[PDB]
DNA sequence: TCGAGAATCCCGGTGCCGAGGCCGCTCAATTGGTCGTAGACAGCTCTAGCACCGCTTAAACGCACGTACGCGCTGTCCCCCGCGTTTTAACCGCCAAGGGGATTACTCCCTAGTCTCCAGGCACGTGTCAGATATATACATCCGA
DNA sequence: TCGGATGTATATATCTGACACGTGCCTGGAGACTAGGGAGTAATCCCCTTGGCGGTTAAAACGCGGGGGACAGCGCGTACGTGCGTTTAAGCGGTGCTAGAGCTGTCTACGACCAATTGAGCGGCCTCGGCACCGGGATTCTCGA
């Protein structure tokens, strides 16, 4: 059978994180799973059109964090960009 | 003059009638009510008013019997008792008092032929595709009864009507009208089918049946027959339009109807211009060996326009809500030709009298378009009152059933014309917009033909 | 072929109390039918767009997806 | 012993509120939805998850059409719902 | 009402004769005659149109329609079907009678 | 060779940097694709759905449940502001609705 | 004294602006609001006139939409003049305060 | 500055002339001056992310034209 | 070399299919693109085009005006069903709206 | 300067062809421009998510015919799959 | 209905500024081969979609009552409209500075692309425990006296 | 306004199927290395944005009178909610067949990729006529008799 690959393992590992005696069911598991690929194509999206606009070839972190910051409303994306930004500054330190 | 006689009077200086006295004969039509005068004149129409192939199965009752082929059970259609084009049928004789086909070619004897309109033999092309109608009836009467052996004879007849009927409005619809018409006025005139309106009138006005006249422009001088190389075919490979008028002897006895179809299908037609609007043949040689004198189709055209009562050319501008010319300089911008603006003020004197056939057909075209905005609204309009109108419309609910509708919705002409007869190349998609050999054509070894295999009961 | 008259008048009623209705007009059924028809009949020929562009006969769940994507109704838990 | 018309109301209300089951039944709606594609393609086959997700996408298009309906119509100071509140609604969302 | 009458009668419930054979033409705007009932113009001589006298057709055909038959310009995007197409659609629709 | 370590472990995520960073270049976005996106997008990613989880397993534990159902995920999101704006046209399969009656209809 | 009763003239606008097509706001204000509005996201801030310009027009775009489904609104409930709770009945059916 | 009482009363009642409006409560004014408000913000809020994301100081219209297709608003006439 | 024809002219459009070819291949929309994609859009292109133009001209012929204004491309859009659906989130600049006034407001 | 492309030749030509008498102004060839792109954008992005949903990296000329009969709106959508089709059909012979 | 007063509309001047047509270059498009991989076939398997059939039984469907709500129909009054008189600042026209978009060099870094290998993540198999399903009970609420 | 009836939440047993691990294996991600070009600096250039002033006048502000909608109150009747009894297909099972979706293999023709050439489109420049206002009257609509 041919390999269907979702992001069900990190979801479960990041409840996991969060919540270590809840579970989950099937079908919030493919909620979950198409909430995240919504989310990444927008953002993958609003990026491409940022670094069209610009007349530039490469999608980087900026493109990223202006895309962020252009589609999360409010409080959210505050967070979200701080989240973001610490990942690569230890992707830096290692 | 008197009735019902309204000849043409010649203007001095005539090129080809010298004497002035010498009239064109023409005839006008039958009132609606005759023998009265507080009603007003009207005209009657012989024909149904719906688009159902009403040419090969007759508008009334004893015609159409006499049409069928009432000797089986196979609900067929008649054909010729004495002659046959390679072994396939012809249009059956006709018997009349004075047979103009009879009058081009004494040494032939060859009478004109019937059909469901009394002017199906008035060249090899009209005849000929007639005669393709015809085949196709009969090979469809013939398929449905070896598919369906416990129909009766009226049964058949009446599915390879009903189906022909079908047939002809599809192939118009879709191919004719967008030609015609142009993708701006086949949209906004012919918008998308909705459903049967009861309150749609389908009767045919009577602007259009000289707004449909617009085909007299696209008329070539000569008659091409091709062999099955697409090459000339000799003898007389062009020949004069003159001399094929009612000459239905060229049709039995020289060759029949494949090299007219194939010259048909790879001839291009004639552009309407504002400097050349119609050929000389139709309009110094028409009728020439049936009649005393050549006829004239625009002098006729216009002739019958007054005839009908018909209003002017600003009357329709103003039904259509065009603009309406009132001086030398509108006429100018409206038909974007200050020369023929001048020539039509210096005829008429101002643009309420210009007839309608003349306006129509001098008005610039539209785009991707064969008519100008006005006949395009006529004619939109009086094709979109016949589709809304008609109970039997092929695309109705209850007509046909939704696989016999798929298995309708891909019949096309080059199907049928390669597969009623001898003819293996044809042209492409949209016959009425191929005109080049071998570029654009085909073996319909390649085009699917019809499945009536959803016909089954 | 009159399947339209499935959708119960029961059925209206109880969609509409999920909805914070208490009281309901009678001619509001007729109405809600043809809405219905008319949102069926818009996502049904985006779904059967995507089944023929794939040369397949089957509607599969994916279709109506990118169909209700399209329409701006972006639906979770079928597919992906 | 007999209720006020309108207190059965309000419990059904409160009970399809804390549900989550779809309140059409799957035949009728199956066989609505193959009619419907009769239309456009002839001979067509249908996952039951594409059924599914159509029953489930009209059910909340439905129940969000009658929430607007609801405003529409006590915006008027009326407690019933009329096909008028309908069409202001679709034509405010711009569906009509 | 299950096939097509050959004479077009009862297509039409509300009125069975509307769009049958052998009826008048419908008018879709008032006609327009010399006289006012059924003189066409150019009927009587000297009768002017609208102020302005009655051309002849002949003349009109003669130095208006006119083309050198040389000039021939054929059309690259459409087929003698065409105009075989018109002319067979056209016999299908309308037939206006004539005496003999 | 050394011993490899995933680039997730290396950002300190729980996300794969790789896949994300792979489904950048499959996915026709730009010609290029730099280093440090996939690691940004993966932290967004896990952000977002450590908070919507949270949420619903706060909503699950209210509702004395030990799984979270799509009911739970409803109710997490349409009683958040942010992320009901997130996803305002989005609807979630067996979901149900949030339980509101206008004071209107109440009896009087 | 002739006087026009109430309703006249308002008509008489309605079909006088309904038919021209220029900017029914004070192009200094809206400017000057503008740059106020922008004050707060970033300091020393220089603005195009297109960029001003286009902010106008949209605007004014999004107000006339906004008073066709307000006008919607205050004939469903039997009445001809405007009142806020018909904005709000109108933002909410349309989602924006939703 | 108080720069929102630059739209002025009789310039609400041209705009909503254009909509069709015929009589207009004394209320409404200040309503329409906070949804203007609330428009404005989000659209210019919008426009100056991707003037800073250009590491630009000036608002070009394009900035305003992508911050208004963002919202599917769509403005035709400024590239 | 023979001589060179642009492919606009082989197609028989107006609208250049070379220049559709490029910024179909250089606008990220995928890894390859055949030979007919940029026909096939540029006739669609072009039809699109001629179609709201035809309706803006007929538009400024009915006001006695020789040139078009966006007011004329306004009035085109909204006055037509299949456009105004095509166009139904855009605005055009200097555009107005369509004369429209309610029953219940005339005397 | 610089160079700056538009549709703007392209569009005039087209007017030319419809009204042969009737000029067009800045503002509306801005808008024919802006118009133009859009619907370029539209259709092209509808074909490329056609693309990817059945793992093709070509986009071809049933990509756009479908694109075009999901975006375009009725009859019109009809219409505009002919033009198309007659012209690639053109391109063949020629 | 009939007349007086405003308001809008339909025609001749009168400039003027923007749309349309003409040159000069240069930078994409076109023409002419090469190549390697994406897609177009054929076969083939097996999964899942369609059809059928019998039984409960929960849902839907008519029917009857009555009550509460939708809908007109007054009546008041106050809030908004129309109009005239003062302010006010928008708008136009003209100058002057300088900040900062916008090209143009040059040169690093940063990313794509290629082997190699080797563990993270799928598919498949299993079992046990959350959760669905009765059953009785007990509060909670409603409508009437 | 204290008692009865219906409805719904609660606690306790029973059973089950689906979720959470375990294990094998394959393939895609990580570790190196190289090569080329995209982007980061810097250094000018000149454009267009901001800031200022002065005059004219059109529009915003204020105030006043009146009339015509907004809103509350009050019948009146009818249509919708609530039960109740009688059909009616919906849902659940187990059974069977076969259409077609998905996978594998081969191979070929079509699109990317180079180089060389040139002409189509863009920028700059005139230039004249469509349009925007001026005057005047003409026609129509509205409100008081
Ligand atoms: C091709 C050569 C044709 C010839 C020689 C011819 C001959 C004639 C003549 C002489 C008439 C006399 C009355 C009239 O002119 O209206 C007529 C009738 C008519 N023609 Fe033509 N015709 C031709 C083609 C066409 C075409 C192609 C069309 C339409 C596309 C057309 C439309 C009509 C109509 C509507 C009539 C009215 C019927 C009648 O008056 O009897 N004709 N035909
Ligand atoms: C000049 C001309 O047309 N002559 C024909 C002749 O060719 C034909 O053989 C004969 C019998 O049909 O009729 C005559
Ligand atoms: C039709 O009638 C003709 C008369 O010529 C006859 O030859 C023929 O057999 C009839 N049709 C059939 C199908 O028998
Ligand atoms: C039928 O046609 C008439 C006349 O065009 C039109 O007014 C009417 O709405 C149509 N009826 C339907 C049901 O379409």
């Amino acid at each position: 059978k041919t390999r269907k690959e979702s992001y069900a393992i990190y979801v479960y590992k990041v409840l996991k994180q969060v919540h270590p005696d809840t579970g989950i069911s099937s079908k919030a598991m493919s909620i979950m799973n198409s909430f995240v690929n919504d989310v990444f194509e927008r953002i993958a999206g609003e990026a491409s059109r940022l670094a069209h606009y610009n007349k530039r070839s490469t999608i980087t972190s900026r493109e990223i964090q202006t895309a962020v910051r252009l589609l999360l409303p409010g409080e959210l994306a505050k967070h979200a960009v701080s989240e973001g930004t610490k990942a690569v500054t230890k992707y830096t330190s290692a | 003059q008197q009735p019902p006689c309204f000849p043409l009077k010649i203007p001095p200086n005539d090129p080809r009638i010298k004497n002035q006295a010498d009239c064109i004969p023409f005839f006008r039509s039958c009132p609606a009510c005759p023998g009265s005068n507080i009603t007003i004149r009207n005209q009657i129409n012989a024909l149904t008013s719906f688009v159902d192939a009403s040419m090969v199965y007759g508008s009334e009752e004893p015609l159409a019997r006499n049409l069928r082929n009432m000797s089986n059970q196979l609900g067929l259609l008649a054909v010729n008792q004495r002659f046959q084009d390679n072994g396939r049928a012809l249009l059956p004789f006709d018997n009349l008092h004075d047979d103009p086909c009879l009058l081009t070619n004494r040494s032939a004897r060859i009478p004109c032929f019937l059909a469901g309109d009394t002017r199906s033999s008035e060249m090899p092309e009209l005849t000929s595709m007639h005669t393709l109608l015809l085949r196709e009836h009969n090979r469809l009467a013939t398929e449905l009864k070896s598919l369906n052996p416990r129909w009766d004879g009226e049964r058949l007849y009446q599915e390879a009507r009903k189906i022909v009927g079908a047939m002809v409005q599809i192939i118009t619809y879709r191919d004719y009208l967008p030609l015609v018409l142009g993708p701006t006025a086949m949209r906004k005139y012919l918008p998308t089918y909705r459903s049967y309106n009861d309150s749609v009138d389908p009767r045919i006005a009577n602007v259009f049946t000289n707004a449909f006249r617009y085909g007299h422009t696209l008329i070539q001088p000569f008659m091409f027959r091709l062999d099955n190389r697409y090459q000339p075919m000799e003898p007389n490979p062009r020949v004069p339009l003159s001399r094929v008028f009612f000459a239905s002897w060229r049709v039995v006895l020289e060759g029949g109807i494949d090299p007219i179809l194939r010259g048909l299908m790879a001839t291009p037609a004639k552009l309407n211009r504002q400097n050349q609007i119609a050929v000389d043949e139709i309009r110094e040689r028409l009728f020439e060996q049936v009649m005393r004198i050549g006829l004239d189709l625009p002098a006729l055209n216009m002739q019958r326009s007054r005839d009908h009562g018909l209003p002017g050319y600003n009357a329709w501008r103003r039904f259509c809500g065009l603009p309406q010319p009132e001086t030398v300089g509108q006429l100018g911008t409206v038909l974007r030709n200050l020369k023929l603006a001048r020539k039509l003020m210096e005829q008429y004197g101002t643009p309420n009298n210009i007839d309608i056939w003349m306006g129509g057909v001098s008005e610039p075209l539209k785009r991707k378009g064969r008519v100008g905005p006005l006949l395009a609204c006529i004619i939109g309009t009086q094709f979109r009152k016949l589709r809304d109108g008609d109970r039997f419309w092929w695309e109705n609910e209850g007509v046909f059933s939704m696989q016999q509708r798929q298995a309708l919705a891909q019949i096309s002409l080059p199907r049928i014309i390669c597969d009623n007869t001898g003819i293996t190349t044809v042209s492409k998609n949209n016959i009425f917009m191929s005109n080049s050999y071998p570029r654009d054509f085909v073996n319909c070894s390649t085009l699917p033909a019809l499945n009536l295999a959803s016909w089954r009961e | 072929r009159d399947n339209i008259q499935g959708i119960t008048k029961p059925a209206i009623r109880r969609l509409a109390r999920r909805g914070g209705v208490k009281r309901i007009s009678g001619l509001i059924y007729e109405e809600t039918r043809g809405v219905l028809k008319v949102f069926l009949e818009n996502v049904i020929r985006d779904a059967v767009t995507y089944t023929e562009h794939a040369k397949r006969k089957t509607v599969t769940a994916m279709d109506v997806v990118y169909a209700l994507k399209r329409q701006g109704r972006t639906l979770y838990g079928f597919g992906g | 012993h007999r209720y006020r018309p309108g207190t059965v109301a309000l419990r059904e209300i409160r009970r399809y509120q804390k549900s989550t089951e779809l309140l059409i039944r799957k035949l009728p709606f199956q066989r609505l939805v193959r009619e419907i594609a009769q239309d456009f393609k002839t001979d067509l086959r249908f996952q039951s998850s594409a059924v599914m997700a159509l029953q489930e996408a009209s059910e909340a298009y439905l129940v969000a059409l009658f929430e607007d309906t609801n405003l529409c119509a006590i915006h008027a100071k009326r407690v019933t719902i009329m096909p008028k509140d309908i069409q202001l609604a679709r034509r405010i969302r711009g569906e009509r | 009402d299950k096939y097509r009458t050959i004479t077009g009668m009862c297509n039409n419930r509300r009125s069975p004769t509307l769009g049958a054979s052998n009826r008048a033409f419908v008018r879709w705007l008032p006609a327009e005659y010399e006289d006012g009932f059924s003189l066409p113009y150019g009927w009587t001589p000297g009768v002017k149109r609208n102020g302005f006298p009655v051309a002849l057709a002949r003349a009109v055909s003669n130095e208006i329609v006119r083309f050198p038959t040389d000039q021939l310009t054929p059309d690259q995007e459409r087929s003698l079907m065409f105009m075989q197409w018109g002319q067979l659609l056209d016999h299908d629709l309308d037939f206006t009678p004539e005496p003999a | 060779r050394a011993k490899a370590k995933t680039r997730s472990s290396r950002a300190g995520l729980q996300f794969p940097v790789g896949r994300v960073h792979r489904l950048l270049r499959k996915g026709n976005y730009a010609e290029r694709v730099g280093a440090g996106a996939p690691v940004y997008l993966a932290a967004v990613l896990e952000y977002l759905t450590a908070e919507i989880l949270e949420l619903a397993g706060n909503a699950a534990r209210d509702n004395k449940k030990t799984r979270i159902i799509p009911r739970h995920l409803q109710l997490a999101v349409r009683n958040d502001e942010e992320l009901n704006k997130l996803l305002g046209r989005v609807t979630i399969a067996q979901g149900g609705v949030l339980p509101n009656i206008q004071s209107v209809l109440l009896p009087k």
